[PDB]
């Protein structure tokens, strides 16, 4: 019997700053237990400042991440350039994967950018298009592993001030890109040490007000 | 949804119809009333699988009350069962059919009659003295066989009927949470606010 | 492409004409006579064979035709329209009846669905009436015998005898004089013979007449036996020497 | 399928077949509709070319869409059947998806769209068909009239009437309908709209019908003799 | 392209009328006379054949009154072909409504159904509408004995006696003059056949030029009964109200 | 005469009178131009208001990043037949990752008109089009007629008094052709070009319709004070 | 998880948990499961979180039509029937939704459960969910019609703590909402964490609990 | 007989021109954009005395931040209206935010040419679409049936436009307030309607982007007519 689906593995991780986003992913692709390739970008600049990644089954992810694209295409074609923002995309985002509740693209997908008021900004999405706003958010093989060590170090959970015991919380205090680049190189050499399907290489994508940059780091190849 | 019985005496037609409504563990209504009026003279009770009972309920009350209105005239009793039947019947051979029993009691103006029908989800229609769906006249029938007569008042009906009901809460493993009763006679519709 | 006739091109006038009926009738007055009549025992069907060329075999061309084991046709008027109304004659007396009772429907209800097929090329989009007119003679155990006409509106008529085309109202008087209710179907078969000789120009033999009956079972022509209750066809067409034989005792 | 463009514009501005049905509506026999303080009367006229009639099985020109609305007409019979019947479909319709009956509103812009649509569909022609519309919303005592005509407009009246020598009775009912007071009670309400036909009807025999819908579904039709009373009334003050 | 040929058959004239209906009309008003006569015990059903030949077959001929149901009959005015396009359809209707409620079909319901399938041909389709006009004879439960009429407008009415095809003003005259509410069918039977005698363009009135038909209660106890007459029959009808 | 009645009938000299009516109303549109060098291709429209409290119709569309038109006659016509040409762009890139030649464009508009010409019921398109863009090998410009005819040029003019554009264009062919790696100067050209067709009015700052595509030139279009630099 | 609503004097008050799951995984613990319809109407998400969101959207601008058409706002009753009408064309097609239709119309406050199974109950109080049978212990016991905001916030919010504390598939934060004749109010985002040890002090409840 | 998507010889499509003159036969409506708002009104114009004025209903919401105007053969426009609406709420399902006024136009627009031989005609009615939204502010559109659309400052059609066209050339400015604006509208509606203009048989309605859409009320616009009666007996 034929088989639709497959799972190419691979892990992503977006994090939102006060006036920045990141979306970070590794650059491995494999089916079961082989590799197909060591550098297979998985995150992609959209247009209109929004950075995207379908983790899963990239056949489905690359015709998803298509579609959007081909979706912000239009949308300034009908609505005079005008930009789309980031709610906006997530919403769109939802209807394309729901088009397909009975034959479901199998990803996980996330967005990022900066919203409105220039604030960061990321979108985490399910198979069939629920999606929510959030600050952290791990997606795919390794997202179990990288999501804890988040809570812990970027909203700072179960982690209160010494001397008061347990009776007052650390505060929220926000994070640079230069921390944020540090939890996400950790949480990618870190899940490339405990999960197979992670490795080979991670490239981050940057959102300012100024644009889209890139960051490539390698990753332990075994 | 589980018990509904019916009873055809003297001069009336009496429905009643539990109250429960369950999904899973959890009983969601305690008061809920599983019937429609078709017409001013005619009461179809009903039971089966959920949203297909309301659904198929409301579907026939919209083309009786539609008929009503195009021939200012109330059909009989024996007209409506056949109608019911029939989409039941057709119903049953389509993609998805409706899993719902039903009830229809009526009283004829015309014959100055009582009359009570059973149909059943395949299209089985049946006229009766008394009648029931589901595992409800199991335990009912041999009641009813006993104690019924064809020339009984209202007032015997309800307390045959009470009877009934008084094994139903002893045998049956379900709490179904009693019953509602509709009475149908030459005056209308009109329910049993006590029981 | 697309057919985009889908409105009637037969209407109303305002004198209450139907234009395109009428003039149909008009196509089968210009037609070839061919007539029928009814006996206590059989019914006869015939019509005169107008070769358009001498090299032509006229054999080839049949005016009369069979439709059911027990009925049977001719014509007046355009040769075509004829021959694709017996093919959906013969057809619809299948789908319509055989395939549903097992049975060859009786002769009246054949041609009502006969006359339903014209009547709908009378009021459906894109078409013109047919240029015709049918006489029916078939035979049915509950009826008996009978004899059917058919006219371009999808109108039909009983009849005991009658005549369409060319001289029709010429032969119609003829018949009146000569018919009655105790008629054999050899008398009947004489009739049809002097009529139609009226109405023939040239050549008056059986090469030149096409003429066929409704009479008594035919067990020689049915193809096989064993069976008691099929007995055979109640149609059958008379031969080149059958005709002249009868025409010495004329 | 049959697509021919039957209504279309012509070099002035005008869509022919639209008026064309207007003419019809013209032709057809008078309906009028006047609303009380606390009712609406719908009247009707019966031309009397027709006699040995049953009376009994002959359609009547008011038609309950609902229990608790009511339809008139003017024009083509034939044609206010199939506007009827959608609207009665369309009332049973609400009350199934919404579980409220129609409003009085809701129930003419149905029957007002199917009209327009009508005027710009391919291989169709107009209603030929001006409709009275009249009733009362649910748990509402506020009296509603709403008229409707083949192009597909519609609007709310206090008085109207539609069909042949309606020029006649609306020329009467705009003098004598008072906006500021009006028909306070049924017997004011009926009576005005009998008057309101007599200037047009001819005999008050047979000819006029009457039907009266007063709030919470309570329609009912007058009989022969009840209205028989209401012009014997009138014609005896007139001899003055 | 093919609009070239279009005549058109579903518009308004500038005067409000249906062009097509009115010619169909007119196309009926030539077609043999068909009567219907109500009474409080019965229903009468009379019509002329339209001149016929001594070579016709009678016994087995039908070209006016037809038969619906066992509660309902026709007779029609107009082309023949066309009614039993529509009657056939009837048929089918009367039976859909005895398979769905178990109850035979009311007399209204029946006429206004055929009179909403003539009314389409006149608003959409392009077609050429059925020049057919109805005398539906019936009884039901409710309303008990039934008259009406239908013509290719879609419009129906009930009526106490009516006249359709040829001569109807003539024949409604005559039946406006001699009807009265307490008849009976024996002496219906007798208004109709004067009637047609009258206003007939023949020479004479006789037995091979008529149809006819009753629909009694004069059935053994409660039911209705139709008789539709053999052609012995009528000729007896005929001697005994004393016209041949 | 009684052969324009409809599209698909011939007259007795072999021509088709819906289709030339159809042309009529590209001459009536206000007038638009169209030029090209080997590195970069402009387009120049002379847009059209309504009346001085209305806005000024605009005249350009945006086909693809590499490609876009100009209108004269019919605007909703424009706006479906640039939809197909936006469509066939974005077929060409999602299926075959490739960007659609501009000649290869042209053939599609004009295959889509024709079949508006050959059949009964519908209706030629009432508009003129002015393609340019800039594919795999080079700079191009198009004319589409709605006759179907589709003709590559180094320059051309349509709408209202665009002979005068046009014969300019004719005389300046050797000049213009060679503005290679100077877009001002390219569109200087066009601006003088179309200035030839103008009467009674000139052009101002919300009059002026410029587009510009080229080798490292994304279609744009310019338009209010961004074209005051060329007034 | 666990949603919950009840009628009541002062309206309808309605409340819900924020965890995700995605088997033994918390996926999210900051979800909404409350949804706006419109200023005056609520709903909520239990089942497929999709289907949920997809088809309340899908609601929301049925209803404003029906606003713009018909110059009133629509019915509670007409909005859950338009959601039952429309996930019963796709029974046993594999949707899952629970959910609640809370608002104030002209017949006072309104509340129907409706799901993807068929049923469209109206009633004072429903709870959906995984954690549903633990919260109707806390309602059933407490819940009366002359409850005050203030209690009536507060039984809402303790109920979900209930459930949230037993159901390993319900925690995180609750949500909660009042709806009024004038319309909803947000009354916060509550983290359990947090409001657990606060309750238990308190109240004097959990006490088999230490802290 | 001819065409019903046929070219004259000067290029214009017989059936839209003739569209164009049933729109000049219908009833006044004018347009006004300002900085603080647009104002929409309408001259109602009652056939009958008995006929309720108030169930008149020639301006319409679209959304809460788009109005419409309409002239002409107004049944037409109930089918246009209804895909507006849908069209608005449509973009707000798939995109969570208000559509631009003028691609809500331009949508309304494109149902212009969908006829031949889709429905059997073109409309018999014009728009007037106003509307706010954050990138191009306050905007008036005017939609017709050839499904061209223009944007205005100000704009009035139906059968009293060209002489409420050249009064709206002399009087409108850049600097216009909300109240000017209104006062204006009543002005020249005042100037072309043939019976004398009051409360009931005409009706003022704006968008602003705090309100939105609001059609006033008889008893607001009846003051707003005083105001302007005192002001021209002013000078
Ligand atoms: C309780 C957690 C139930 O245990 C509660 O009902 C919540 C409600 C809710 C959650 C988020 C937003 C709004 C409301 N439910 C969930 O969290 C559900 C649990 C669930 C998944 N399928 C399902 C569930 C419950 C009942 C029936 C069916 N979570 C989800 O729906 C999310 C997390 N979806 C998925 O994890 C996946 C879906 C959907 C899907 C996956 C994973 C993979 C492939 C196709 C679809
Ligand atoms: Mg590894």
């Amino acid at each position: 019997q034929f088989n639709p689906y497959g799972d190419n593995g691979g892990t992503i991780l977006g994090i939102a700053g006060e006036d920045f986003a990141v979306l970070a992913g590794d650059t491995r692709n494999i089916t079961d237990y082989s590799i197909n390739s060591r550098y297979e970008p998985k995150v992609f600049d959209c247009g209109d400042n929004i950075v995207m990644s379908a983790n899963g089954f990239a056949a489905d992810g690359d015709a998803l991440v298509k579609r959007f694209k081909n979706s912000v295409k239009w949308y300034h074609f009908d609505h005079n350039d005008k930009k789309l923002s980031i709610n906006s995309a997530a919403r769109n985002i939802q209807h394309l994967l729901y088009s397909r509740r009975f034959f479901p693209y199998y990803v996980y997908n996330i967005i990022a950018g900066l919203d409105e008021d220039g604030k960061g900004a990321v979108y985490s999405f399910d198979p069939v298009g629920s999606y929510q706003r959030e600050q952290c958010r791990a997606g795919g093989a390794a997202a179990s592993l990288i999501m804890p060590f988040l809570d812990n170090q970027v909203n700072f959970k179960n982690q209160y001030e010494p001397g008061t015991n347990g009776k007052v919380k650390k505060p929220l205090k926000y994070l640079s890109v230069e921390e944020v680049i540090k939890l996400v190189r950790d949480s990618f050499t870190s899940a490339t040490e405990r999960h197979i399907q992670v490795g080979d290489g991670l490239e981050i994508l940057i959102v300012t007000k100024d644009g889209v940059r890139k960051e490539f780091y390698e990753l332990k190849r075994d | 949804m589980d018990i509904i019985l019916g009873i055809r005496v003297q001069d009336s037609v009496i429905l009643a119809s539990s109250k429960a409504v369950t999904r899973g563990i959890s009983v969601l209504k305690d008061s809920d009333d599983k019937t429609r009026q078709l017409s001013p003279h005619t009461l179809m009770s009903f039971a089966g699988e959920a949203g297909d009972t309301v659904q198929f309920a409301e579907y026939i009350q919209a083309n009786i009350q539609l008929y009503s209105i195009r021939e200012d005239y109330e059909l009989s009793p024996q007209a409506v069962s056949s109608f019911v039947r029939q989409e039941l019947a057709k119903s049953i051979r389509s993609r998805r059919p409706y899993q719902v029993n039903v009830l229809i009691g009526g009283y004829d103006k015309k014959k100055n009659k009582p009359e009570l029908y059973q149909i059943d989800y395949l299209g089985t229609k049946v006229e009766l003295p008394y009648g029931a769906h589901g595992y409800s006249g199991f335990y009912t029938f041999s009641l009813l066989d006993h104690h019924y007569r064809p020339d009984m008042t209202t007032e015997e009906g309800l307390d045959l009927l009470k009877l009934c009901v008084q094994e139903l809460e002893k045998r049956m493993p379900m709490d179904f949470k009693g019953v509602i009763v509709k009475i149908v006679d030459k005056d209308g519709i009109r329910q049993v606010d006590d029981f | 492409m697309t057919d985009r006739y889908s409105f009637s091109l037969t209407t109303f006038s305002p004198s209450g004409k139907l234009g395109q009926i009428d003039y149909a009738l008009t196509a089968v007055k210009q037609g070839v006579t061919s007539l029928g009549i009814k006996a206590t025992n059989g019914v006869v069907i015939a019509t005169e064979k107008k070769s358009s060329s001498p090299l032509a075999m006229s054999e080839t061309l049949s005016k009369v035709s069979l439709l059911t084991p027990d009925i049977g046709a001719v014509y007046s008027g355009m040769g075509p329209d004829y021959r694709v109304l017996v093919d959906k004659s013969r057809k619809v007396a299948h789908t319509s009846y055989k395939r549903i009772y097992g049975e060859y429907p009786p002769t009246k209800l054949l041609v009502s669905e006969v006359a339903k097929i014209m009547q709908e090329a009378t009021q459906s989009g894109g078409v013109r009436p047919f240029g015709v007119s049918l006489l029916i003679a078939g035979h049915d155990e509950f009826n008996g015998f009978s004899l059917y006409q058919v006219d371009p509106s999808g109108s039909y008529f009983p009849w005991k005898a009658t005549a369409i085309g060319k001289g029709s109202v010429a032969a119609k008087t003829f018949l009146e004089k000569r018919w009655n209710d105790e008629l054999e179907l050899e008398d009947a078969i004489h009739i049809a013979l002097l009529t139609l000789k009226e109405s023939v120009e040239g050549e008056f033999n059986g090469d030149t007449i096409e003429l066929a009956i409704i009479g008594d079972e035919n067990p020689d022509l049915l193809g096989y036996t064993g069976i008691p209750t099929d007995k055979g066809p109640r149609f059958r067409k008379l031969t080149s020497q059958e005709i002249n034989d009868r025409l010495e005792a004329l | 399928g049959y697509d021919r463009a039957l209504s279309i514009f012509s070099p002035d501005g005008h869509i022919f077949q639209v008026e064309y049905a207007l003419e019809a509506v013209k032709r057809g026999t008078c309906a009028v509709g006047v609303k009380g303080k606390n009712c609406v009367v719908l009247g009707c006229e019966r031309r009397s070319t027709l006699k040995l009639q049953d009376t009994r099985i002959t359609p009547s020109k008011v038609s309950k869409i609902d229990s608790h609305v009511v339809l008139s007409f003017s024009g083509l019979n034939a044609d206010s059947r199939i506007l009827i019947e959608k609207a009665r479909v369309e009332a049973q319709s609400h009350r199934l998806t919404l579980e409220d009956p129609v409003t009085v509103e809701y129930l003419t812009r149905y029957v007002a769209g199917v009209q327009q649509r009508y005027t710009q569909s391919g291989g169709v022609r107009p209603f030929g068909v001006s409709t009275l519309i009249a009733g009362f919303d649910p748990r509402d005592d506020e009296p509603k009239l709403y008229q409707t005509e083949p192009s597909g407009i519609y609007s709310s009246w206090s008085a109207q009437t539609i069909g042949r020598n309606s020029k006649t009775v609306r020329e009467f009912l705009e003098k004598n309908y008072d906006r500021k007071e009006p028909p306070a009670t049924v017997e004011e309400c009926v009576k005005l709209t009998v008057r309101s036909l007599l200037e047009v009807v001819q005999t008050g025999a047979k000819n006029i019908e009457i039907t009266v819908v007063k709030p919470d579904s309570d329609i009912v039709a007058l009989s022969s003799e009840e209205i028989n009373q209401y012009v014997t009334q009138i014609e005896q003050e007139k001899q003055e | 392209g093919s609009r070239r040929y279009d005549s058109r058959t579903t518009i308004f004239s500038p005067e409000g009328r249906l062009y097509q209906v009115e010619y169909a009309l007119e196309s009926i008003s030539h077609a043999g006379t068909a009567i219907g006569i109500m009474a409080s015990d019965g229903i009468v059903l009379a019509a002329e054949r339209k001149v016929t030949s001594t070579l016709l077959e009678q016994d087995t001929s039908t070209e006016k009154l037809y038969k619906l149901n066992d509660k309902i009959a026709v007779a029609v005015a107009g082309l023949t072909a066309d009614a039993e396009i529509l009657i056939n359809t009837a048929r089918i209707h009367a039976q859909n409504y005895l398979k769905t409620y178990n109850e035979d079909i009311p007399v209204e319901i029946l006429v206004r159904r055929l009179s909403d399938i003539k009314q389409g041909y006149t608003q959409h389709g392009g077609l050429r509408p059925f020049g057919v006009s109805f005398i539906y004879a019936g009884y039901d439960d409710r309303y008990g004995y039934q008259l009406y009429t239908s013509n290719p407008s879609g419009n129906y009415t009930g009526w106490k006696a009516i006249s359709v095809g040829a001569n109807t003003s003539a024949a409604q005259t005559l039946l406006q003059m001699d009807y009265k509410d307490d008849m009976k069918v024996d002496d219906a039977i007798e208004l109709a056949l004067k009637t047609l005698s009258k206003t007939t363009d023949s020479s004479a009135l006789t037995y091979d030029r008529l149809e006819f038909a009753t629909i009694r209660k004069g059935a053994n106890d409660g039911e209705v009964y139709q008789k539709i007459f053999k052609p012995q029959e009528i000729k007896d009808i005929l001697v005994k109200t004393g016209i041949t | 005469n009684n052969y324009d009645g409809d599209t698909v009938t011939f007259s007795p000299t072999g021509r088709l009178f819906q289709v030339e009516y159809a042309l009529e109303a590209i001459k009536q549109g206000s007038v638009t131009v169209g030029l090209r060098s080997n590195t970069h291709a402009v387009l120049v429209a002379l847009k059209r208001n309504a009346d001085e409290l209305s806005s000024y119709q605009k005249k350009i569309i945006k086909c693809d990043e590499h490609m876009g038109l100009s209108l004269a006659g019919l605007a909703p016509d424009a706006r479906v037949l640039s939809n197909y040409l936006r469509q066939q762009c974005n077929y060409s890139s999602l299926v075959f990752n490739r960007k659609l030649a501009v000649e290869r464009a042209g053939h599609l508009l004009c295959d889509k008109a024709q079949k508006n010409t050959q059949s009964y019921g519908g209706r030629p398109y009432g508009v003129g089009l002015l393609i340019i863009g800039y594919d795999k090998s080079g700079a191009h410009l198009l004319e589409f007629q709605p006759s179907g005819n589709v003709t590559e040029l180094y320059g051309t003019a349509i709408g209202a008094r665009s002979q005068g554009a046009k014969t300019y264009l004719e005389r300046t062919l050797d000049t213009f052709i060679k503005i290679d790696g100077n877009p001002d100067e390219l569109i200087k050209a066009g601006v003088e070009a179309i200035s030839q067709s103008l009467r009674d009015e000139s052009l101002t700052v919300d009059n002026l319709s410029i587009a510009i595509v080229g080798k490292d030139t994304p279609f744009t279009i310019y338009d209010g004070e961004a074209v005051a630099k060329y007034i | 998880t666990t949603t919950l609503a009840f009628k009541f004097r002062h309206g309808v008050i309605v409340a819900a948990d924020s965890r995700a799951t995605a088997g033994a995984y918390i996926a999210s613990q900051t979800v909404k499961k409350v949804i706006e319809i419109n200023p005056y109407l609520l709903g909520t998400m239990a089942g497929g979180a999709a289907d949920c969101s997809f088809w309340e959207r899908l609601l929301a601008r049925q209803c404003r039509i029906y606003e713009l058409r018909n110059k009133e706002r629509i019915s509670v009753a007409a909005a859950s029937k338009l959601l039952a009408n429309m996930v019963y064309q796709y029974k046993g097609m594999g949707l899952s939704m629970g959910t609640m239709i809370c608002g104030w119309d002209k017949r006072g406050p309104g509340l129907y459960y409706v799901d993807s199974e068929g049923n469209r109950i109206s009633g004072a109080t429903f709870s959906v969910g995984s954690g549903s049978v633990y919260a109707y212990g806390v309602l059933d016991s407490n819940y009366k019609w002359d409850l005050s905001v203030e209690d009536a916030l507060y039984l809402g919010k303790r109920s979900i703590l209930a459930a949230a504390h037993r159901d390993a598939y319900s925690g995180g934060s609750v949500n909660l909402y009042h709806v009024t004749e004038d319309g909803w109010i947000y009354h916060g985002n509550h983290d359990v964490g947090e409001l657990f040890w606060k309750v238990k002090e308190e109240e004097g409840s959990f006490n088999n609990v230490i802290g | 007989d001819r065409g019903v998507s046929t070219f004259s010889p000067e290029g214009r499509l017989f059936q839209v021109e003739y569209s164009l003159e049933a729109i000049k036969l219908g009833s006044t409506a004018i347009g006004i954009a300002t900085k603080e708002g647009v104002v929409l009104g309408v001259e109602k114009r009652a056939t009958s005395p008995l006929l309720e004025s108030d169930s008149i209903e020639k301006i319409v919401e679209i959304d809460r931040h788009i109005g419409c105007a309409m002239s002409g053969l107004t049944a037409d426009a109930r089918s246009m209206i209804e895909h507006a609406r849908t069209a608005a709420v449509t973009h707000n399902l798939y995109y969570d935010e208000d559509i631009n006024v003028e691609s809500l136009t331009q949508s309304v627009c494109d149902l212009a040419l969908r006829f031949g031989e889709l429905m059997s005609r073109p409309f018999g009615v014009a728009l007037l679409i106003a509307g706010h939204d954050a990138d191009d502010g306050y905007q008036l559109f005017h939609a017709e049936p050839s499904g061209t659309f223009y944007r205005y400052n100000a704009k009035a059609i139906g059968s009293g436009s060209e002489g409420a066209q050249a009064e709206l050339l002399n009087e409108w400015h850049s600097s216009l307030t909300l109240k000017e604006a209104e006062l204006l509208v009543l002005k020249i509606l005042k100037q072309v309607m043939e019976e004398k203009l009051d409360e009931n048989n005409a009706q003022l309605s704006c968008i602003t982007k705090q309100d939105g859409f609001k059609i006033y009320d008889n008893e607001k616009t009846a003051e707003l007519i005083k105001e302007l009666k005192e002001k021209e007996a002013a000078e």
